[PDB]
């Protein structure tokens, strides 16, 4: 059954990660943060929570919302690397797969910074620290993708994902980079989903297949709506950018590729219940974050499932987005929007 | 027909051997699992190295249970003996061996976790020791049954 | 996988051998009854006693590392866990005590029989009785250790969230531990009427 | 193990004798008993230092 | 190594009663069969008595009702007692201990009796 | 002895007694363990549902009683002094196997449904009556196994 | 009335117990085969973004 | 090994017969020396 | 050789057990797979809870087939009986047994999908019932064969 | 050796059982695979629900082949019969059983694809049913051989 | 030692059934893989449907080879026959059966890949059907061998 | 121990069937792996098709090796024959069969990789066809050994 | 039954060979895992290679235990010997052999991890040696049992 | 190889006494049976005495009473004590060692004794 073999390897990990889950801020704690009126108060209030002493080395006059964002993020990145260090085997392989997504984003960011001829020293300080790899800054030495691939990218774990990229024009561009970024993610999610199917046992198998499916769906909707800003895109070219693993696939993705306008996208999307009402109201990404958090909260109810670490990782990221949003409202004093934080716990 | 056939010593010989074999495999696994834990955590916290070797010596203890039963059983071997003496000391070999094997696996798995946790929650050390010792006796319960059966091995036997 | 290929090979050869003996008119050669009736009863008895404690100890050890690893992991940010949750280890360890106890009782039966009575009705009955009595206690204890262990790990994870939950979850471990007693009770019943080897 | 309820019987007093005695009844040997006694004596006599 | 010793021998008055004692050492099991034999000068060995581990007894006809054989309290100890003796009883007497199968068949050094 | 009462017959009587108890424990264990995961999983999100929803674990507990009754009842018929026909031996073997696998299968079903039936009962308070009904259909599979086992036993003596 | 002139009861008893011991041995080596090292805790790596 | 089995028998078998527990520890306000090393740690 | 050897009841006894073993496995699987689907879908549609319960009833019936055949065979066992009766009873046991298991797997799979889909297309419910009926009768054919065999198991038998 | 031994009915009993067992497993797989396809596509297209049920009916027909052969064999069992009529009955049972099981897999696999694809291309339905007819007759060949063997079992037998 | 023992028909009955069983697994697989290929590509181009069907009928022919050999063996069965006849027609059954099964795998794999590609390169079809023939003859060789064996199975046989 | 016992033909019949069975597996695999490659590449360069088909007809030759040995063994079967001729022609069947199977795998793997690469380097073709021949002769050695064994099988044999 | 049957030396030969075979597999694995660790880390830190090589030496010693037992057993082999001697020196062979295998696995894993970690924490080297000694003696216990059994193999034996 | 050698040969006065000795080396077991054989010149070998591993003895009547055969404490050793010799005892003597089954029957080279 489920539990007899899991703890031989992952037992210590499962305990610690759920220890972290107990530190997530509750609704009452967001409310208390909302009632502060200076960042110097926010520092004091946060120190009562699980965040503890993390700002205890920062002078009061040095407090800024960017500094709070950086330190709050650094807290998470150390906890993640610690957990990975204690792992081995398929669990270690699983956590590296979580990492590939971030370095795929860093590749596009680095090239974008290069083609504007901006200083590499500026670019590195905004790359995501989980997506680091030894030769990342060397992507700034050239603009030709054929040259970059042979020089650098054949040596990194991203090499298989360029299988469909090389039919480019000779010189890159802002639009030309973004189509590369998406065609990388296209391959990555399908590889990640396949690995989950092959090597991860129940109930974690179905749990991750659900969670990866949602990301594929969100990836598809955004690409459809963003292409509508272009003067034109060939629908057969657009079709390559939609992952095959989603709940939308194949039936809805086919219409979603054919669609020409927001009304057509609605006509395609209205066939699927889980997204039946998304485009009518509010903010679209706000709905996605809400649903993303529901799926994570559901995952935590499982036991002896490695998906827990994906659930913890994504939930804690949203908390940093919440804390920075509140901190920004304190600093800019534009309070009327302050209550838009997202919290399931 | 006869109580003392020629093949009776076979069960004694394999009983004597299996006592140390299975116990040795258990102790090896216990040493291996916890050994990596010690090497992993001491890189950053070398000062507590000698406090953390306890799982290794506890795994070492299990092997000694296997040795003494094997020695006590061995001194009973002889060319002419009853099937009664043959099987009763096979039971001694199996019971200690299969017990020590299980105890070694448990000490390895829980010692691995304990050594890592103890590096950053210092109160957690006493928790580790309490759990480990309740794993140690699982070997000892095997030893006791082996001693009881062996005490009877040559009593009142006609042959 | 290669092991499955071995299983089907062994199945096929057994079938062929049985069919072969049957058609040639020697179907009575493969006489399971005479094997069961002619092997020494000391084998059944000692094998039962050995596996009884052996499997019981495997169960307890498996239960302990299921509980202990999670309890230690949960304790990192909540060290209060370590001292109150010990009871889950206790419920695992007692499963080994029942195995030891049955070994004490059965060991008294291993007298030595005279050659004239070696394969008599009474001695054979004791041989089969101790064998199966040992297996049920050993197997039931093995199963019990796993179930208590899995529940114990669940309790420790839950206790770390809120102290009020532990008392409610603890009830499930009691239901799990009862399987130890029932294994012991049936073991004593089916062995209780057997007589020591005459 | 835990903090006792206000003015309930303190478990400390019964523990003073029954803990070491329940140890001794297992660890029974005048030889090993002496070595352990001598070790503690060397430790308690120097307690000021 | 196994070995045996007789004791109790020597000369005795005509018609007197006598006891012979025997023991065997160096083996862990109880012997299935133990027996007494005798040999007068100028003759082959003659059977006298034997006793099983279950206490069954068998005797030669010549000493029926005159000699008695029994085992002791401890394992592998044996006794013979004769209630009266005559010149035709004079001989050296031996112990024998046997196993139900195989070559394990042991014999003692022997002791003398005369009237 | 009768050729119908060979001296090895008790071996099958005890084999049936063992199958009755061991497999019943496995059935109960699966049902209790899997249900415990579901019951504990909701605890951190809303504790108060726990003490009202131990139904699956008590139901899986009952399976051990079915095994106990048959095992006790078989063991009462063995002895070293009575004659014990080979027919009687086979009847107890089948008697044991029937309750064994019936409880094993029922325990698996109770555990599988009790897990989900609590893990997402936190969202719907009016759902509970449905969960209990499907559990009843899952429970009764064990009862059929006992009923046939009992009539095999009484016919075994004739 | 023997069981067999080849598969005599003496031989089968030896094969039964030796098969049981082999089964225990094979299971034990199966668990040992699964051991692996947590290399991430033993090695070291660094990057400027973290610093 | 023997010493901590004695501890087990006390905490579980013996003490559970009368001990209620879950009390509040006495912790008075007071001054003491603070190690600069431990403080920065 | 004798028509009614001492071991003849063995085949009948195993046939009797086989009937209830495999049908209970089939019904258990059908209940489990259906239950997961029912609980999952009704969280947003609690009103139709007692309408979607049908597959659980459908799976449960398969166990009744096992009980009927097992009981009917049971009351035909006896100490002295022909081998022929034993063979036929074994045939009656296997036929209903493994047929019920096949039907159980069929009901479980389609019951899950049908219930999960029916909650969001109300016209589909009748379609599910039709397919479930076709899954159901696969068990019924097993019962029919078993009952024909069982009546033949004890006619014209000489012993 | 006798040509009408007491164990001869055994193979007839297994032939009778295997005919319905393996056929039902074939029908079960055909029903399960097709059922998921129907329940998936007919959420959006309920109007063609009764058109799409054909593959399930097709798989259902295979079960009938197993039933008739099983019944025909059953009515030919007896306490006294030749080995020859025992072997032939086993040949009849396996041939229809395992041939029908193969047809079950084919109907299941193509039934899923055909039903799912046809929902968005109306001309494809003729293609689906035409392919299913080819899969269907693989069962029919098994029936034809089984009936021929059965007609030859009892014909011209001395006992 | 007899030329014509009572168990001789056993090899014949197994040979008769084996011919149609293994052949049908091959035909079932070939139909399944080809069917999924057809149902996939013909969604966009129904015009190709009635020439893309060829791999299905090509796979269907293999089932005929199993039938004719099985029927030929069937009519040669009898109560009294030589072991030589028994062995030879077991060889007839296996040779056509397992050879046809291999041809079934080939036709399925190339039929799928070939029809999948034909839809966007019309010149490929003539090449695809050409390869199918090289797969087809593999079954034909199995038939030829079986017919030679079956012919030799029943001439110059004495008892 | 007769020189010519009644079961001697059994080894011959198995050898006869074995020659064509395993050779069919080899040829089928060679055709399937090759065919997928041809269909994959010819989409873009259909003019190359009738040049690329060589690996398929190459794999076809392997099947002929099995056929000729199978027939030659077949025509040497008889009711009365020596165990010696039985054993020898069993070896003939195995040696060609399992050599053809090995040759088929080699042709399949390299034919795929070769054809798939030949579409963008025309000079590779004469390299590919050379490597196929070195795979081909592995089958030929099996044929030669089988023919030598068969020639020896039926001369200077007495009974 | 004879005390000295002709097959008695067989268990001696198996015991003699088994002593060195299993011990070599243990030493081989210990050498391999340690070797990879040494080579992986000494690229950056070549100055400490001759300190880090100890685990290879420690693994090498285990092979010597197998050698001496194998030689001591070898010189006790003879054509005529009691079956009791065969079983005893089989037990001597297994006990050291499979204890060496267990110790080999332990040294390999902790040897690799210790060397891997020591390269960036100099205080850890003493810890690695301390753990390795506990792993080493698991082999020594096997040797002591083997030598005790061997000494008992030929005293007080009749033939 | 297994090998045997006697010792104690010589010449003595009529009516005297002496001890013959024999041993074996290189063996893996205790011999089931060991015995002495005698050969006067011009005649075939005579069986003198034998003793099993358990001490069971048998003698020829030509030496009955006069000779005593005995086991040594070291494995596979014999001592034959012969007293009250007569001139007819002039012969070469061999010791023989025999296994319970098979062709494993061994003989030493022998040694001489005379009056």
């Amino acid at each position: 059954m489920e539990g007899v073999y899991f703890n031989i390897d992952n037992g210590f990990i499962e305990g610690v990660v759920r220890g972290y889950r107990n530190g997530l801020l509750s609704n009452n704690q967001y409310i208390n943060l909302t009632q502060c009126d200076t960042l110097e108060d926010l520092k004091l209030q946060l120190s009562s929570t699980d965040y503890g002493n993390f700002l205890s080395s920062v002078s009061s006059e040095s407090l800024t919302t960017s500094l709070i964002q950086e330190y709050a993020s650094s807290k998470l990145y150390h906890e993640f690397n610690y957990i990975r260090d204690q792992s081995s085997g398929s669990t270690r392989k699983f956590m590296d797969y979580i990492t590939y997504g971030y370095m795929i984003d860093n590749v596009a960011l680095m090239i974008t910074g290069t083609i504007h001829d901006r200083d590499k020293g500026e670019i590195l300080q905004r790359c995501h620290p989980l997506g680091w790899f030894d030769t990342l800054p060397t992507l700034s030495v050239a603009t030709d993708l054929e040259s970059l691939y042979e020089t650098v990218l054949v040596d990194t774990p991203l090499a298989p994902y360029f299988k469909n990229c090389f039919d480019t024009a000779e010189e890159l561009d802002d639009m030309n980079i973004e189509i590369i970024r998406n065609k990388l993610y296209k391959a990555y999610l399908e590889d990640f989903y396949n690995f989950v199917t092959e090597e991860i046992p129940e109930p974690a198998k179905e749990c991750m297949q659900t969670l990866l499916g949602f990301e594929a769906d969100r990836r598809s909707i955004n690409i459809a709506l963003n292409s509508l800003q272009s003067s034109d895109i060939d629908p057969d070219l657009k079709s390559d950018l939609l992952p095959n693993i989603g709940k939308l696939y194949p039936l809805a993705t086919f219409h979603l590729a054919q669609a020409q306008d927001f009304e057509g996208v609605r006509a395609a999307l209205a066939n699927v219940y889980e997204y039946r009402g998304f485009l009518e109201t509010g903010n679209l990404e706000d709905h996605f974050y809400q649903l993303e958090m529901e799926l994570c909260r559901d995952a935590f109810t499982q036991q002896f499932a490695i998906s827990t670490v994906w659930a913890w990782m994504k939930s804690k990221e949203q908390e940093v987005r919440n804390i920075t949003w509140i901190a920004e409202c304190i600093a800019q004093n534009q309070r009327e929007r302050i209550n838009n934080y997202i919290s399931v716990y | 027909t006869e109580l003392c056939p020629v093949y009776a010593p076979f069960f004694g010989a394999i009983g004597c051997a299996s006592a140390i074999i299975f116990t040795s495999l258990g102790a090896a696994y216990g040493t291996a699992k916890s050994g990596v834990g010690i090497c992993a955590t001491c890189v950053l916290r070398p000062d507590l190295l000698f406090k953390n070797i306890v799982p290794v010596i506890m795994a070492g203890i299990i092997a000694i249970y296997g040795l003494v039963v094997s020695v006590l059983v061995c001194y009973s071997l002889g060319q002419k003996q009853a099937l009664y003496t043959g099987f009763i000391q096979l039971g001694a070999g199996l019971s200690v061996g299969l017990s020590g094997l299980a105890a070694g696996f448990a000490i390895g798995i829980v010692g691995d976790a304990g050594v890592r946790g103890s590096s950053q929650q210092p109160r957690l050390f006493v928790g580790m020791i309490l759990i480990l010792i309740f794993a140690e006796v699982l070997g000892l319960y095997g030893l006791i049954v082996a001693l009881l059966l062996n005490s009877r091995a040559t009593q009142d036997v006609v042959c | 996988s290669f092991s499955h290929f071995l299983y089907y090979l062994v199945l096929i050869v057994v079938i062929v051998y049985g069919l072969y003996k049957l058609f040639t008119g020697h179907g009575s050669d493969i006489n399971f009854g005479k094997f069961l009736l002619r092997t020494s009863p000391y084998m059944w008895a000692n094998l039962g006693i050995a596996l009884c404690v052996g499997l019981s100890v495997v169960g307890a050890a498996w239960g302990i590392f299921i509980t202990g690893s999670s309890m230690i992991g949960a304790g990192v940010r909540a060290p209060r866990i370590t001292t109150k949750n010990l009871i889950s280890i206790i419920f695992c360890e007692v499963v080994a005590i029942y195995g030891l106890i049955i070994a004490i009782v059965f060991s008294s039966k291993l007298t030595v029989a005279t050659a004239e009575n070696m394969y008599s009705k009474s001695n054979l009955y004791t041989g089969y009785s101790l064998f199966w009595a040992g297996i049920t206690v050993g197997a039931s204890n093995l199963i019990c250790g796993i179930a208590v262990g899995i529940t114990g790990a669940t309790a420790a994870i839950s206790d770390a969230a809120d102290s009020a939950l532990f008392v409610k979850i603890l009830v499930i471990e009691i239901f799990g531990s009862i399987l130890g007693l029932l294994g012991l009770i049936v073991g004593l019943l089916m062995a209780g009427k057997a007589s020591e080897f005459q | 193990y835990g903090i006792a309820q206000y003015r309930e019987i303190n478990a400390g007093l019964p523990t003073i004798v029954t803990f070491p005695f329940m140890f001794a009844i297992m660890f029974g040997d005048m030889g090993h008993g002496f070595l352990m006694t001598l070790a503690a004596l060397s430790l308690v006599l120097n307690e000021k230092k | 190594q196994v070995q045996l010793q007789e004791s109790g021998g020597g000369l005795v008055e005509i018609g007197g009663s006598l006891r012979l004692s025997c023991a065997a050492s160096g083996t862990l099991f109880t012997f299935n069969t133990m027996a007494w034999y005798r040999q007068a000068p100028g003759k082959q060995r003659e059977f006298i008595a034997t006793i099983t581990s279950g206490g069954n007894t068998n005797y030669a006809d010549s000493v029926q009702g005159r000699f008695t054989i029994s085992r002791g309290n401890a394992k592998n100890t044996l006794y013979l007692q004769m209630n009266s003796l005559k010149p035709e009883d004079t001989a050296v007497y031996y112990c024998n201990a046997r196993t139900m199968t195989g070559p394990f068949d042991y014999w003692g050094q022997g002791t003398q009796v005369t009237v | 002895s009768n050729i119908y009462a060979p001296l090895y017959a008790p071996f099958f009587g005890f084999a049936g007694c063992a199958a009755a108890m061991v497999l019943s424990c496995l059935g109960a264990a699966i049902g209790t363990a899997k249900s415990g995961i579901g019951i504990a999983g909701i605890g951190t999100f809303k504790p108060e549902l726990i003490m009202k929803s131990l139904i699956p674990v008590v139901m899986s507990g009952i399976l051990a009683i079915y095994g106990l009754v048959v095992a006790v009842l078989i063991a009462g018929n063995l002895s070293p002094t009575e004659d014990y026909t080979l027919f009687n031996g086979f009847m107890h073997l089948s008697c044991g196997l029937c309750v064994g696998f019936a409880c094993l299968s029922s325990g698996y079903a109770i555990g599988m449904v009790g897990d989900v039936g609590v893990r997402k009962y936190m969202h719907q308070p009016r759902l509970f009556v449905g969960i209990v009904l499907i559990l009843i259909f899952s429970e009764v599979l064990g009862l059929y196994g006992m009923i046939v086992a009992l009539i095999l036993n009484t016919r075994g003596s004739e | 009335d023997i069981l067999s002139s080849i598969w005599t009861e003496g031989l089968l008893m030896c094969l039964i117990v030796s098969a049981l011991l082999l089964f225990i041995l094979i299971v034990a080596l199966s668990w040992i085969s699964n051991l692996d090292i947590t290399y991430g805790a033993l090695e070291k790596s660094t990057n400027p973004i973290k610093k | 090994s023997a010493m901590l089995h004695s501890l087990r028998l006390h905490w579980v078998e013996s003490m559970s017969k009368f001990f209620v527990g879950e009390g509040l520890p006495y912790e008075p306000f007071a001054f003491e020396y603070k190690d600069m090393e431990v403080a920065v740690a």
